[PDB]
């Protein structure tokens, strides 16, 4: 403001943010056991058991 | 190995007729029996993870 005495006077201020986050996480288990036993009384020494 | 006498016998022989061939064994007084089960197996497994 000026009356005819002046008076100067200014501000003009800005401020700004950017804030991210991400996270990600991933499993994967298998797991697998088989027998597989035959007992067999045929009869036979070498063959029967083969 | 064997730790008595395996060889004696008592009196009429005692027949173990039986074995893959035509063959006639003996069967000691000291055993008292000697069957020929001729059994056969196996066995498998498998694990994983």
């Amino acid at each position: 403001y000026e009356d005819k005495i002046n008076v100067g006077g200014g501000l003009s201020g800005d401020h700004c943010k950017k804030f991210g986050g991400g996270k990600t996480e991933r499993a994967r288990k298998a797991m697998a056991v088989e027998d597989i036993i035959s007992r067999v009384r045929g009869g036979s020494s070498g063959w029967s058991g083969g | 190995s064997t730790p008595f006498d395996n060889e004696f016998y008592n009196g009429l022989c005692n027949r173990d007729r039986d074995g893959n061939t035509l063959t006639y064994y003996r069967r000691p007084w000291n055993v008292a029996s000697l069957i020929y089960e001729t059994k056969g197996e196996k066995n498998f497994r498998t694990e994983h993870y």
